[PDB]
C-alpha cells in the first residue's frame, strides 16, 4: 500500500461540501488529493481532499469545487499525491488558483516542478535572525511600530478601517522597487479588488507581459467553497517557500484576508463531527493557524517579508481569531473606527500597536526616543481629554494646555495622504523618508512648531508640506480679511 | 364526498407528554388528520389526537388536543376522515367555543349549518385589499402618533402587568359595542377569569343577547389548556371570522389575547417532537407558522378583517424570537414599556418605539 | 491595420464595417441600441464611425419603437451616447455628431438646445453651420411672435402663498 | 416513444417543508442539488430539491410547492437537472415565483451558476443614479455594485430601493434601451399585502414595463425564501451577458438566513452560532459575488445589489449583519433616532460608505461632490467642538437632503451648486426648500420679466445630459447658470422672504408652516 | 401494462438477456388506468380523482 | 454606576449561558445524526 496512485474508491456520502470515499484497497494517506473521474454532466472538474480516516477503507474529504451533480457510488481516482503547484520563475506574472490551475486566459504556462501545497515547517535550527528596519514610506508606521526586513507583520482591523488600502500603498512603495519577487495570496475577499490589483501591477509594470514580471497572483474568493478558502493560503505560501529555498532569493508576501482561512475551516468543522467551541471556532482554531504561520518565515537560505491582514469581526479584537493571531507577528498594526470618523487616515491606533525591532539597539536611539515620547503624550492627551471633557479646557493649567495644543498636532500629523487613494482624497500622495519623519516629530515635541496653526498638519506628507500649507492657510485667511475689509 | 380513510384503524406505539405516535396497518392518514381514542382508559373525558409529521409510511407523530393522562400502548385509535372541523355561521354568534368547537356555555346544540376545518390556505395576491382609513379609538397617543386601519392587523406588545389586556378592553368598549360588523375573541394562554369577566361584559351590554341576535364569538383555550390546544384556539377563530369575511363579505373585529402563547405552544411540542432548537430555545419553525397563521388575517376583496392581536414580551427582552418576528407581520405596533407606567403614565405607549403605515398624508390629513 | 488591445491586453475585433451597413438599415432607432450590444458581446468595440451611424439613424428615424413611448426625446438619446463615447470609451466626438444634434435641434423647434451646441460646435469645433444657426433663429423669432417663448404658466403672477405646492 | 420518467425511491418521512425518500432497490439514483417530483397524483407532482444524501442511501428533500398534498408512500422521480427557470424581456412586469411560476395579479436560465472570474470583470465607472442626493454625494453607487441597505424596522429600507427603481423610469423612457436599466425586485418573507401595494405602486409610476418582481411570501415555504435571491439574480444575470444593466433588489436577506436555518435544522444539520448553520456566509457570499460589472471582451453589462438587512436596536454587531457587511462594496446605514428626528431618507453619513468612491459618479457631480464632502466633514467637527462658511453651508446642505421622492437629476445638481458657491447664505434654514421648490418648479425671472438667458432654464428638461456632459463648471454653462441663480436669489429674498419674515398673525403663521412642510415632500 | 411492460424491456439494453416478469401492485391513488415501472423507467397512463 | 454595573453583571451570566447551550445542541445534533450498526457479536454464545 505503498504507491497508492490510481487506486479507486466511490463516494458513499455527500453533504453539503463534505464527501465521504470508500476505498476497497484501504484509504489513501491523508490529505491526498482525488478527482472525481465519473461524467455527471458537470461543467467543471470535481477534485477532493482527503482530511480524515473514518476506517480502514473510508475517508472523509472536502471538495475544492462545488459537489452539484454529484451522486453516490461515483468513482474516484487518488492522484498518488497531495495537491501540487508549479513553482519556478516560470509562474511570474500569472494567476493562479488554489489548484495551480492558470485563470488568466493568457495561454499555457511553462512548469518544470510542481510542489505539494502541504509542506512541514521549518525547525528551530533553521531560524535567521535578521533585525532590519523597512522604510515603507508612511508616518505612523515608520515611527510607532517600524517593520523588520523579514518579519511578520499583521494589519487588524475591522470592516471599512483601511486594511486593503494600506495593502495597496504597501506595495505600491515596496514592491515596485524590491529586488526579489512578491507574491499576493487573495483569500475569501471581493472579486473585484483583484481585479484592481492586476490592473495597477500591469500599469505600475510589476507583472510585464512583454518583458518580465516580478509577481505572482493567487486568487480562492468568497465565491469559491470552503474547501478552496482553506487551501489557496497553503498554495501561495508554498510558491514563497520555493522562491525563498531554491532561489534563495528575498520575496514579499501579501495574504488579504488570512481570516478567512480561520472562517472557511469553522464552517466545514460542524460536518467533520468536531464540537464547536468558544464563539463557535473549530477546536483546532489555534493548531491549525500555527502550522500554517510558521511556514511563513524567514531561514538561513532566504527571507519572506509578510504582511497580512486580519479582520476583527464586529470589531472585536477579543474574538478568538484575532487573538490567536497576535502571538504569530512581528508587527501588529490595530486600526480603529473611532479615528477613521474623524478623518484621520490611515486610522492607526498607536497605543494599541506593537513591533519588536522597537529597541535601541536595533534602531537608532533618536528614533527609540521620539517615539516613546510620542506615545506618552498621546496616553497623557487621553487622560486629559476626560478633564477637559468635564472641567472644560479652560481648568487646565499651562503644562496640560501646552500637551493638549502638542498632542493634537501630533494627532493630525500621523495622518498621511496614499499615493492610491487619491480618488478617496482628491490630493496626491506622499512618501516621507524615515529621516524626515524623525526630525519632523522630534521639532514637534519640543515645541519647535507650537505657532504653527494646527490644521497645517493635517494630511501631509514631512515637515517642508507643513510649512507650505500653513503659509497657503495664511494667505487665504488674509485673502477673507481683505474682503471684509472692503465690506 | 367520503375520504378514503376514514374509520382506518391504528395503534398508540410511542407516548411522551402531548406527543404520542399512532401506527395504522394500512398506512397513516394524511398529516393535519384528526384522530380519536376508541379505548375507554378510564379517561373523564375523551382524547383526541391532530397529525402532524409522518415517521414512516405506517407510523405517524400526532399532538393530542387534552391531557394524555391514562393513556396506555397499543390504545385503539380511528381516523375521522378529514382535519379538525369546527362550526361556521350566524348560529355560532352569542356562544362560546373552545379548539374542538364544541360549546362549552353550557345552553342549548349548536345546531350550526355546516362546519369547516380550521387549517386553510390564505388568500393570494389577486384577493387582497387596498383600502387605508383610519379607525378611532378614543385613545390619544394611537390616534396621533400611531393611528390604526380599517380592516388592518395592529399589535401591542408589552411585558408582564404592564397594561396589554386594559387597552384591549378599552378598544373592545369604544368600537367593538359600537360596530355594524361581527367580532371574534379568541383567548389563548390567558387568565380564565378574563373570559368570564368579558362574556358578563358583553351579555350586560347586549352584545350577547341570549334569546336575541348578538354580534360576538367567543373561542377560549386557556393556560389551564395542554399545549396541543393552545396551538389551534387561534386557527380555530380564525377559520369562524374567514367565513364571516368571505362566506358573507361582512366586517370583522379579531381580537387576540395573547398570540405569543401559540407560538410558545408550538415551541413546547416541538422540543417533544425531537427537533433541534433555534436560538433561544425557540423552534426552528418559529417564522414559517406565525407566517401562516398572519397571512390568513388579512382583508380580501370580499370582506374585511381587523385584527388586534396582544404580544407579550418575556422577561421585557424586546429582542426575544416570538415578539422580534411579530413585527414584520403588523400594520400598527404598539410598544409598552414597563419603566413608564412605573412613572404614574397609562397607557404605558412609547411613541418612539410605534409606527404605523398609515401616517401617511396621502391617507391622514 | 494595428491591432488594439483591450483593458487587460487581449486583443478586440477592429472589423467594424458590417455592423455599421446594420445600422444603416435600421427602421427605429432603439433597434441601433440592439447591434451596438451585439458588437460589446462580440468584442467589437464601436469606433467613431460606428457612434456617428447611429446618430444619424435617430436623426433619420421615425421613432424609437413601433409603439410609442412617452417622454421619448432624440435628442436625449444622442447625447447619451456622446456621453457615453466620451466618457466611457475614450472617444472624441468629431463635427459630423454636433451637426446630427444641431439638425435634431432645429428639426424639433427646440432652439434653446440650438444655442447650447451652437456654442459647442464653436468651442471645440470650428463653428457651426450657418445654414443651421439661420434656422434655428428663425424658429426662435417664429415663438416670439406666437408669443411660444416661455411656458405659459412661468409667466403668471404668484405670491407667497399664491403657491400651489403640490 | 414515451415519456419515461426516471424512479428513484419512495417519500419515507415528512417534517413540515422538508421530507425524507428511500431509495428503491436496484434505481438509478438521484445526484446533489437537482430537483425531483413526488408525485402526489398520477397527473400531479410536488417539486423538491435534493440536500443531503447519506451513507445509509436516504435523501434529505426540500418541498417548494403542493406541500399539503405529500403524504409518505408517495413515488419520487429524478430530473437529474439542476434548476433552471425562465428569463427574458418576456417575464418584466410580471410577478413570479422562485420557480418561475407566475402569479396572478388583481430561455432557461441556471439558478446555480458561478460568478464571473477575475479577469471577467471591468473597473466600476458607471454611474447609478438613486435619485437622493445624500446617496448620489456622499454614498456613490456605481453599476455593477454591491451596496447593503442596513436599518432598523421602519426606516425606509424598502422605500429607498423601491424609489431607486422608479427613478429609472424616467431615464429608461429617454435615453436608448442599451444604458436602459432593468429591475428585479424580491421580496423575502415579506405579507403578501406589502408585495400588491409595492405592485401597484410601481405600476402608477410605469416602472413594471422595465422591472419583474419575485416574490417568496411568509405563508410560503422556507424552500421558496430560501432560493428567491438565487432565481432574481438569475434572472438579472440574463440582461448582464447580453450588454445590458440590470438592478437586483432583495428584501430581504435577513429573511432568508432563517429561512436556511430552518430547513438546516430540519435535516439534522450541525447548528451553529446564533443557531445558524456553519455555511451561512457561503450562503451570502455566492449570491453577491454574482453581481459584477462584466468587462468590454464580454458585453459589458452588470448586475447592481441593494441587498436589505434589519437590525435590533441599532446593533450592527450581529451574525449576519456583521457577514453581508464584510461582503458587500458599501453601505447606507439608515439610523432610526435621525428618523424620527425629522430627517428622511434618515442616511448617516457617519456610519456609511461607497468603497467605489468617485468612480461611480459622473464628470458633473464629482466636484460638487468632492467640495460638499470637505465642508460636511468640517460642519460635523465644529458643531461637536460663530457663523463660518462652512457651518453656514452645512446646515443648508443638511436641510436640502430630506426628500420624499427621488429627484430628478438636473434639479438636484443645481441646487447643491447653489447651496455650495453661497447663493443660499442669506437665505434661512428653514426656508431652504421652499426656495429650491421656486427654483425648480418655477422661473422668477420670468415671472418680473428679468430673465436674460438664451437656453439654461430650469423647465428645459433636456439639459440634464448636457449638464452630465460638460460639467457645471463649464464655459458652456457656467456662465448662464451663475446669471440664472443670481437673479432667483435677488427675487427671492426680495418678494418672498421679506414678506415671510413680516408673517406675525396666527393664520399667516400657520399657512406658512404648512407651505414649508409641503416644499420638504415636494421638492 | 404486459405490452407497455415488454416495449420498455426492448429500449433498455442492460436487460437484454434478462427474463421479463410482471409484478402487479395496487395504488390507491389512481381510480382509472395504470402505471409501468422497469428499472427506474416509469411510465403513467392513469387517472385519479377530478 | 449601579445601573450599569447590574446590566454588566445580568450580561455576563446571560453570555455563559448561551454560549454553552449552543455548544450542547450542537453536540446533541452530533449525536442524534449517529445511529448505532448491526452488533456483530455471538448473539447465541450466552
Ligand atoms: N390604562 C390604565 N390605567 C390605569 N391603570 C392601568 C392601565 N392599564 C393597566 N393598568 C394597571 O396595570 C395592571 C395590569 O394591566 P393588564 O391587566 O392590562 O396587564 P397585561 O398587559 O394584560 O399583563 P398580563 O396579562 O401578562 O398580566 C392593571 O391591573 C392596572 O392596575
Ligand atoms: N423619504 C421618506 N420621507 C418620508 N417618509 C418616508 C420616507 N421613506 C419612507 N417613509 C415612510 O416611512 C415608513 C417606513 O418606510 P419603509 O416601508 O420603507 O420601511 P422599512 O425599512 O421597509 O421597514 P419595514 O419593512 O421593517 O417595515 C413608511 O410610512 C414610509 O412611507
Ligand atoms: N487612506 C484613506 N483615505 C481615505 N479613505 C480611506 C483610506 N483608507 C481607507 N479609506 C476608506 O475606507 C474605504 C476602503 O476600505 P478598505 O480599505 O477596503 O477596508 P477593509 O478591507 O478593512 O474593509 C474607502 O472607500 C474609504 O472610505
Ligand atoms: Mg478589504
Ligand atoms: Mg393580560
Ligand atoms: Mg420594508
Amino acid at each position: 500500500v505503498a504507491d497508492h496512485k490510481g487506486r479507486v474508491g466511490h463516494v458513499s456520502q455527500v453533504i453539503g461540501a463534505v464527501v465521504d470515499v470508500h476505498f476497497a484497497d484501504g484509504v489513501p494517506p491523508v490529505l491526498t488529493a482525488l478527482d472525481v473521474v465519473d461524467k455527471l454532466g458537470r461543467d467543471e472538474p470535481l477534485t477532493l481532499e482527503i482530511v480524515q480516516h473514518l476506517d480502514a477503507h473510508t475517508g472523509r474529504c472536502i471538495a475544492m469545487q462545488t459537489t452539484d451533480l454529484l451522486k453516490l457510488k461515483a468513482k474516484v481516482v487518488s492522484t498518488g499525491g497531495n495537491i501540487s503547484v508549479p513553482v519556478g520563475r516560470e509562474t511570474l506574472g500569472r494567476i493562479f488558483n488554489v489548484l495551480g490551475d492558470a485563470i488568466d486566459q493568457r495561454g499555457p504556462v511553462g512548469e518544470k516542478l510542481r510542489m505539494p501545497i502541504h509542506a512541514v515547517a521549518p525547525k528551530l535550527a533553521d531560524q535567521a535572525a535578521e533585525d532590519a528596519v523597512l522604510t515603507t514610506g508612511i508616518k505612523v508606521i515608520d515611527l510607532i511600530l517600524p517593520y523588520c526586513k523579514g518579519g511578520k507583520i499583521g494589519l487588524f482591523g475591522g470592516a471599512g478601517v483601511g486594511k486593503t488600502v494600506i495593502i495597496m500603498e504597501l506595495i505600491n512603495n515596496v514592491a515596485k522597487g524590491h529586488g526579489g519577487f512578491s507574491v499576493f495570496a487573495g483569500v475569501g475577499e471581493r472579486t473585484r479588488e483583484g481585479t484592481d490589483l492586476y490592473l495597477e501591477m500591469m500599469q505600475s509594470k510589476v507583472i510585464d507581459l512583454k518583458g518580465e514580471s516580478k509577481c505572482v497572483l493567487v486568487y480562492g474568493q468568497m465565491n469559491e467553497p470552503p474547501g478552496a478558502r482553506a487551501r489557496v493560503a497553503q498554495s501561495a505560501l508554498t510558491m514563497a517557500e520555493y522562491f525563498r529555498d531554491v532561489e534563495g532569493q528575498d520575496v514579499l508576501l501579501f495574504i488579504d484576508n488570512i481570516f478567512r482561512f480561520t472562517q472557511a475551516n469553522s464552517e466545514v468543522s460542524a460536518l467533520l463531527g468536531r464540537i464547536p467551541a468558544a464563539v463557535g471556532y473549530q477546536p483546532t482554531l489555534a493548531e491549525d493557524l500555527g502550522q500554517l504561520q510558521e511556514r511563513i518565515t524567514s531561514t538561513t537560505k532566504g527571507s519572506i517579508t509578510s504582511v497580512q491582514a486580519v479582520y476583527v469581526p464586529a470589531d472585536d479584537i477579543t474574538d478568538p481569531a484575532p487573538a490567536t493571531t497576535f502571538s504569530h507577528l512581528d508587527a501588529t498594526t490595530v486600526l480603529d473606527r473611532a479615528v477613521a470618523e474623524s478623518g484621520i487616515y490611515p486610522a492607526v491606533n498607536p497605543l494599541e500597536c506593537a513591533s519588536r525591532i522597537m529597541d535601541p539597539d536595533v534602531i537608532s536611539v533618536d528614533h527609540y526616543n521620539v517615539a516613546q515620547d510620542v506615545v506618552q503624550m498621546l496616553t497623557k492627551y487621553r487622560e486629559l481629554q476626560d478633564i477637559i471633557a468635564v472641567l472644560g479646557i479652560d481648568e487646565l493649567s499651562e503644562e496640560d494646555k501646552l500637551i493638549v495644543d502638542r498632542a493634537r498636532k501630533l494627532v493630525k500629523f500621523l495622518s498621511q495622504p496614499f499615493q492610491v487613494a487619491e480618488v478617496f482624497t482628491g490630493m496626491t500622495g506622499h512618501y516621507v523618508q524615515l529621516d524626515d519623519t524623525i526630525d519632523s516629530f522630534s521639532g514637534l515635541l519640543m515645541g519647535t512648531y507650537d505657532q504653527v496653526p494646527e490644521m497645517a498638519f493635517y494630511m501631509v506628507g514631512g515637515i517642508n508640506s507643513v510649512l507650505e500649507k500653513a503659509k497657503k492657510m495664511a494667505e487665504e485667511a488674509a485673502e477673507l480679511e481683505k474682503m471684509r475689509r472692503a465690506r | 364526498p367520503v375520504a378514503d380513510h376514514k374509520g382506518r384503524v391504528g395503534h398508540v406505539s410511542q407516548v411522551i407528554g402531548a406527543v404520542v405516535d399512532v401506527h395504522f396497518a394500512d398506512g397513516v392518514p394524511p398529516v393535519l388528520t384528526a384522530l380519536d381514542v376508541v379505548d375507554k382508559l378510564g379517561r373523564d373525558e375523551p382524547l383526541t389526537l391532530e397529525i402532524v409529521q409522518h415517521l414512516d409510511a405506517h407510523t405517524g407523530r400526532c399532538i393530542a388536543m387534552q391531557t394524555t393522562d391514562l393513556l396506555k400502548l397499543k390504545a385503539k385509535v380511528v381516523s375521522t376522515g378529514g382535519n379538525i372541523s369546527v362550526p361556521v355561521g350566524r348560529e355560532t354568534l352569542g356562544r362560546i367555543f373552545n379548539v374542538l368547537g364544541d360549546a362549552i356555555d353550557q345552553r342549548g346544540p349548536v345546531g350550526e349549518k355546516l362546519r369547516m376545518p380550521i387549517h386553510a390556505v390564505a388568500p393570494k395576491l389577486a384577493d387582497q385589499a387596498a383600502e387605508d382609513a383610519v379607525l378611532t379609538t378614543g385613545i390619544k397617543v394611537i390616534d396621533l402618533i400611531l393611528p390604526y386601519c380599517k380592516g388592518g392587523k395592529i399589535g401591542l406588545f408589552g411585558g408582564a402587568g404592564v397594561g396589554k389586556t386594559v387597552i384591549i378592553m378599552e378598544l373592545i368598549n369604544n368600537v367593538a359595542k359600537g360596530h355594524g360588523g361581527f367580532s371574534v375573541f379568541a383567548g389563548v394562554g390567558e387568565r380564565t377569569r378574563e373570559g368570564t369577566d368579558l362574556y358578563l361584559e358583553m351579555m350586560q351590554s347586549k352584545v350577547i343577547d341570549l334569546k336575541g341576535e348578538s354580534k360576538c364569538v367567543l373561542v377560549y383555550g386557556q393556560m389551564n389548556e395542554p399545549p396541543g390546544a393552545r396551538a389551534r384556539v387561534a386557527q380555530s377563530a380564525l377559520t369562524m371570522a374567514e367565513y364571516f369575511r368571505d362566506v358573507e363579505g361582512q366586517d370583522v373585529l379579531l381580537f387576540i389575547d395573547n398570540i405569543f402563547r401559540f407560538t410558545q405552544a408550538n415551541s413546547e411540542v416541538s422540543a417533544l417532537l425531537g427537533r433541534i432548537p433555534a436560538a433561544v430555545g425557540y423552534q426552528p419553525t418559529l417564522a414559517e407558522d406565525l407566517g401562516q397563521l398572519q397571512e390568513r388575517i388579512t382583508s380580501t376583496t370580499k370582506g374585511s378583517i381587523t385584527s388586534v392581536q396582544a404580544v407579550y414580551v418575556p422577561a421585557d427582552d424586546i429582542t426575544d424570537p416570538a415578539p422580534a418576528t411579530t413585527f414584520s407581520h403588523l400594520d400598527a405596533t404598539t410598544v409598552l414599556d414597563r419603566a413608564v407606567a412605573e412613572s404614574g403614565i397609562y397607557p404605558a405607549v412609547n411613541p418612539l418605539e410605534c409606527a404605523s403605515r398609515i401616517m401617511d398624508p396621502d391617507v391622514i390629513s | 491595420a494595428a491591432k488594439k488591445y483591450d483593458l487587460f491586453g487581449y486583443e478586440v475585433d477592429t472589423n467594424t464595417a458590417p455592423w455599421i451597413e446594420k445600422i444603416k438599415k435600421c427602421k427605429y432607432y432603439d433597434e441601433a441600441g440592439e447591434v451596438l450590444v451585439n458588437m460589446n458581446v462580440s468584442n467589437c468595440p464601436p469606433d467613431i464611425a460606428t457612434y456617428n451611424a447611429t446618430l444619424q439613424c435617430i436623426y433619420q428615424s421615425p421613432s424609437k419603437q413601433s409603439t410609442p413611448v412617452d417622454n421619448e426625446s432624440k435628442f436625449c438619446a444622442m447625447m447619451d451616447l456622446l456621453e457615453e463615447m466620451q466618457h466611457r470609451n475614450r472617444l472624441k466626438p468629431n463635427e459630423e455628431s454636433w451637426t446630427w444634434v444641431m439638425k435634431e435641434c432645429v428639426k424639433s423647434g427646440q432652439f434653446r438646445l440650438g444655442y447650447c451646441i451652437q456654442q459647442v460646435m464653436e468651442t471645440e469645433c470650428k463653428g457651426c453651420p450657418a445654414d443651421l444657426v439661420k434656422a434655428n433663429e428663425a424658429n426662435a423669432q417664429k415663438a416670439k411672435t406666437e408669443g411660444k417663448e416661455h411656458p405659459g404658466h412661468l409667466s403668471q403672477q404668484a405670491g407667497l402663498f399664491d403657491v400651489k405646492v403640490e | 416513444f414515451f415519456k419515461t420518467t426516471e424512479m428513484i425511491g419512495y417519500v419515507h418521512s415528512i417534517d413540515g417543508t422538508i421530507a425524507t425518500l428511500i431509495p428503491a432497490p436496484g434505481n438509478p439514483g438521484v445526484a446533489y442539488n437537482t430537483i425531483i417530483q413526488i408525485q402526489v397524483s398520477p397527473t400531479t407532482f410536488a417539486a423538491g430539491l435534493v440536500f443531503n444524501l447519506e451513507k445509509d442511501g436516504r435523501i434529505g428533500i426540500i418541498l417548494m410547492d403542493n406541500i399539503t398534498e405529500v403524504q409518505s408512500g408517495q413515488k419520487v422521480m429524478a430530473t437529474g437537472q439542476l434548476l433552471h427557470i425562465p428569463v427574458g424581456a418576456g417575464v418584466l412586469g410580471k410577478v413570479v415565483n422562485p420557480l418561475g411560476h407566475e402569479v396572478p395579479v388583481g430561455t432557461l436560465g441556471k439558478v446555480d451558476t458561478g460568478a464571473p472570474n477575475i479577469v471577467s470583470r471591468s473597473p466600476v465607472n458607471y454611474n447609478l443614479l438613486t435619485g437622493f442626493k445624500a446617496v448620489d454625494t456622499m454614498i456613490p453607487i456605481g453599476r455593477g455594485q454591491r451596496e447593503l441597505i442596513v436599518g432598523d424596522r421602519q426606516t425606509g429600507k424598502t422605500s429607498i430601493a423601491v424609489s431607486t427603481i422608479i427613478n429609472q423610469v424616467r431615464i429608461n423612457q429617454q435615453i436608448l434601451s442599451k444604458n436602459a436599466v432593468i429591475s428585479i425586485y424580491v421580496s423575502i418573507g415579506q405579507r403578501c399585502s406589502n408585495v400588491a401595494r409595492i405592485h401597484r405602486l410601481l405600476q402608477s409610476y410605469g416602472a413594471l414595463r422595465y422591472t419583474t418582481v419575485m416574490a417568496a411570501t411568509a405563508a410560503e415555504p422556507a424552500g421558496l425564501q430560501y432560493l428567491a435571491p438565487y432565481a432574481g439574480v438569475t434572472m438579472g444575470e440574463y440582461f448582464m451577458n447580453r450588454g445590458r444593466h440590470c438592478l437586483c433588489v432583495y428584501d430581504d436577506l435577513s429573511k432568508q438566513a432563517v429561512a436556511y436555518r430552518q430547513i438546516s435544522l430540519l435535516l439534522r444539520r450541525p447548528p451553529g452560532r446564533e443557531a445558524y448553520p456553519g455555511d451561512v456566509f457561503y450562503l451570502h457570499s455566492r449570491l453577491l459575488e454574482r453581481a459584477a460589472m462584466l468587462s468590454p471582451g464580454k458585453g459589458g453589462g452588470s448586475v447592481t445589489a441593494l441587498p436589505i438587512v434589519e437590525t435590533l436596536s441599532n446593533d450592527v454587531t450581529a451574525y449576519i449583519v456583521t457577514n453581508v457587511i464584510s461582503i458587500t462594496d458599501g453601505q447606507i446605514y439608515l439610523d432610526t433616532k435621525l428618523f424620527t428626528g425629522g430627517q428622511r431618507p434618515a442616511v448617516n453619513i457617519g456610519l456609511s460608505v461607497s468603497r467605489v468612491g468617485s468612480s461611480a459618479q459622473n464628470a458633473a457631480m464629482k466636484g460638487v461632490a468632492g467640495k460638499l464632502k470637505g465642508i460636511l466633514a468640517e460642519y460635523r467637527k465644529l458643531a461637536a467642538d460663530v457663523q463660518t462658511i462652512p457651518m453656514i453651508r452645512g446646515a443648508r446642505f443638511v436641510a436640502l437632503f430630506n426628500q420624499k421622492q427621488p429627484s430628478y437629476f438636473m434639479n438636484a445638481i443645481v441646487s447643491l451648486y447653489a447651496c455650495l458657491n453661497g447663493y443660499l447664505d442669506d437665505v434661512k434654514v428653514q426656508y431652504v426648500k421652499f426656495y429650491e421648490y421656486l427654483l425648480v418648479h418655477r422661473d422668477l425671472g420670468i415671472m418680473y420679466g428679468t430673465a436674460k438667458n438664451k437656453f439654461f432654464y430650469m423647465y428645459v428638461q433636456e439639459l440634464n445630459y448636457l449638464i452630465r456632459f460638460f460639467t457645471l463648471n463649464s464655459p458652456i454653462l457656467h456662465g448662464e447658470l451663475e446669471e440664472m441663480l443670481k437673479q432667483h436669489t435677488h427675487l427671492f429674498l426680495q418678494h418672498y422672504q421679506s414678506k415671510m419674515n413680516a408673517i406675525k398673525s396666527e393664520k399667516d403663521v400657520k399657512a406658512l408652516k404648512n407651505l414649508l412642510y409641503s416644499c420638504k415632500r415636494a421638492v | 401494462a404486459r405490452r407497455v411492460a415488454e416495449e420498455l424491456h426492448k429500449g433498455l439494453k442492460e436487460l437484454a438477456d434478462y427474463t421479463l416478469v410482471l409484478k402487479t401492485v395496487v395504488d390507491r391513488t389512481i381510480v382509472k388506468g395504470f402505471a409501468v415501472e422497469l428499472a427506474g423507467q416509469y411510465v403513467n397512463k392513469a387517472e385519479g380523482q377530478q | 454606576q449601579q445601573r450599569t454595573s447590574s446590566l454588566y453583571n445580568k450580561t455576563r451570566q446571560f453570555g455563559i449561558t448561551a454560549a454553552l447551550i449552543e455548544i450542547l445542541s450542537a453536540m446533541s445534533s452530533l449525536e442524534g445524526n449517529a445511529m448505532k450498526g448491526v452488533r456483530r457479536n455471538k448473539f447465541w454464545e450466552g
